[PDB]
């Protein structure tokens, strides 16, 4: 009922310290992927996520 | 940026600011030589509503 909820799993194999939204869904399917991209945005007060992982 | 991502947009609806700096100025410019132009047509059309008479 609220759009949306989306969470990470890092390469260490525990969840994020928190998780945030799907801000929206493209739907230009890319034509070298085959593949939509979401957009999930998420807050870091942390500078734990690095653009680009 | 002024929409949403991912959303629906209306035609016309505008929704990013390029920085007006330079064409607020070039914008008063060419309304400044409108009233530059407006003024000396001004008592250009006076001077035919005094000579008209």
């Amino acid at each position: 009922n609220g759009k949306a909820k989306v969470s990470l799993i890092t390469s260490d194999g525990i969840k994020f310290p928190q998780d945030g939204t799907l801000e929206f869904s493209d739907v230009t399917v890319d034509q070298t992927t085959g593949s939509i991209t979401l957009r999930a945005i998420f807050p870091n007060p942390d500078h734990t996520m690095m653009p680009g992982m | 940026r002024n929409f949403k991502e991912g959303s629906d947009i209306e035609a016309g609806v505008s929704l990013y600011q390029i920085d007006p700096a330079t064409y607020q100025a070039t914008y008063d410019s060419a309304k400044g030589d409108l009233a530059k132009a407006q003024a000396a047509a001004n008592i250009a059309q006076l001077t035919v509503n005094r000579y008209q008479k």
